[PDB]
């Protein structure tokens, strides 16, 4: 099976530089256009930049909001496609996917985060309780994400993750909770499995009942 | 430039019955060749778009032969003669007639199911939290449907505004159903002033108002 | 294979 596959992104500064990389594996890489397309909440899916072949005079063609700033590149030999960012802009932000001329293949994506805020690690705290419920408060973190799981990925089964929620002054929160029988309780050690990759955060908690 | 437009933000549908997402384009997506240049590609929850359409009317290998796409140069149809458990997420168009190419902005796919009450809890800030000078106050709504929900904050049964955040899973992929954790940020010193703390629920499901709460001491 | 290829080169246009 063909896979494409981005790489480079990352928090970065307004006005800041950033190079993103798109290697496919599978894939003949030279006989086809590609694409770059990202997503945020506020804008949707968004056409970025697209590049033809050498026999096209690697022809390239920019979303208009991106005119100037970003630069479009292939090297077939390294069987990759590049997107240079310079001057970049909030607004910039987001998911960033390299596809390639039929929109069939896309990579799973690289996030693009532009602040001038700095990286803070999140803090972990229990949420103590026929049915139970047990949880973990993963709060003030920046920029996303975070990773929870529970007993290391052995209990899955009624397992509720919820979406990150941006607070008062740019810095995340998160909750994560389960539902479990009360005669477990005490019997049943159930502990949460954080993790926040860009503050290098590793946090190991354990939900016992006050 | 060539705006698509897509009027439903999101559309309800019983498993096993069929459904239509409809697209429009400012201009006509017929090329002099006598194909219309537009896609549909649906992008299920954590995942990339994946193409289910191309040049309005072909399948993409691979795709499920329940999906087929129609329309008449301005105006697009999606449709999904029995829907499964596989087929939520978003359905975009895009169009690549003309640069720049453009989607879009998206119409989401949700099953419809039978009324489900909540199932409430209340959760007191951790004593590890206290320390640091900040209170959380977690209520949880587990496994309910449909997503409307009324959670009202009480402290010493007072009604309370705009110290409270939510946030909604996805549709629960097992049994359709929709969970909500509503989140109450207080100062040490302020929560530490009052005792009783309610979490209030309206839901279509349940007979009268839930209430959940605890008394701060123990 | 060349069935992408084949897809690809019936739909491109320039
Ligand atoms: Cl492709
Ligand atoms: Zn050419
Ligand atoms: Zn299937
Ligand atoms: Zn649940
Ligand atoms: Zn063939």
């Amino acid at each position: 099976e063909v896979k494409l596959e981005e790489s480079g992104g990352g928090l970065v500064q307004p006005g800041g530089s950033m190079k993103l990389s798109c290697v496919a594996s599978r894939f003949t890489l030279s006989k086809y256009w590609m694409n770059w397309v990202r997503q945020s909440p506020e804008k949707g899916l968004e056409w970025v930049a697209q590049i033809r072949l050498k026999s096209d005079n690697y022809a390239t063609h920019y979303a208009e909001s991106v005119k100037g700033r970003f630069t479009i590149s292939r090297d077939d030999s390294k069987s990759s496609v590049y997107l240079q960012m310079n001057n970049l802009r909030a607004e910039d932000t987001g998911i960033y996917y390299c596809t390639g001329e039929i929109f069939v293949n896309w990579g799973q994506g690289t996030l693009v985060t532009v602040s001038a805020a700095s990286t803070k690690g999140p803090s972990v705290f229990p949420l103590a309780p026929g049915t139970a419920a047990l949880g973990c408060l993963v709060k003030d973190y920046f920029p996303e994400p975070v990773t929870v799981s529970w007993n290391s990925g052995a209990l899955t089964s009624g397992v509720h993750t919820f979406p990150a929620v941006l607070q008062s002054s740019g810095l995340y929160s998160l909750s994560s909770v389960v539902t479990v029988p009360s005669s477990s309780l005490g019997t049943q050690t159930y502990i949460c499995n954080v993790n926040h990759k860009p503050s290098n955060t590793k946090v190991d908690k354990k939900v016992e009942p006050k | 430039d060539i705006v698509m437009t897509q009027a439903a933000p999101s559309v309800p549908v019983t498993p096993g019955e069929s459904v239509s997402i409809s697209c429009r384009s400012s201009k006509s997506l017929l090329h002099s060749n006598g194909n219309t240049y537009l896609y549909w590609f649906l992008q299920r929850p954590g995942q990339s778009p994946q193409l289910l359409i191309y040049r309005m009317s072909n399948l993409a290998s691979g795709v499920p032969d329940r999906f087929s796409g129609s329309g008449s140069g301005t105006a697009f149809t999606l449709r999904i003669s029995r829907v499964e458990a596989e087929d939520v997420g978003v359905y975009y168009c895009m169009q690549h007639l003309e640069y720049p190419f453009t989607f879009g902005a998206g119409t989401k796919l949700e099953l419809k199911r039978t009324v489900a009450a909540p199932s409430v809890f209340i959760f007191p800030p951790s004593d590890e939290q206290l320390k640091s000078g900040t209170a959380s106050v977690v209520c949880l709504l587990n496994n309910f449907y449909p997503r409307e929900a009324k959670v009202q904050w009480k402290v010493d049964n007072a009604l309370q505004s705009g110290n409270s955040q939510e946030s909604v899973t996805e549709q629960d992929s097992k049994d359709s159903t929709y969970s909500l954790s509503s989140t109450l940020t207080l100062s040490k010193a302020d929560y530490e002033k009052h005792k009783v703390y309610a979490c209030e629920v309206t839901h279509q499901g349940l007979s009268s108002p839930v209430t959940k709460s605890f008394n701060r001491g123990e | 294979d060349g069935d992408y290829e084949e897809l690809v080169l019936a739909l491109r246009s320039e």
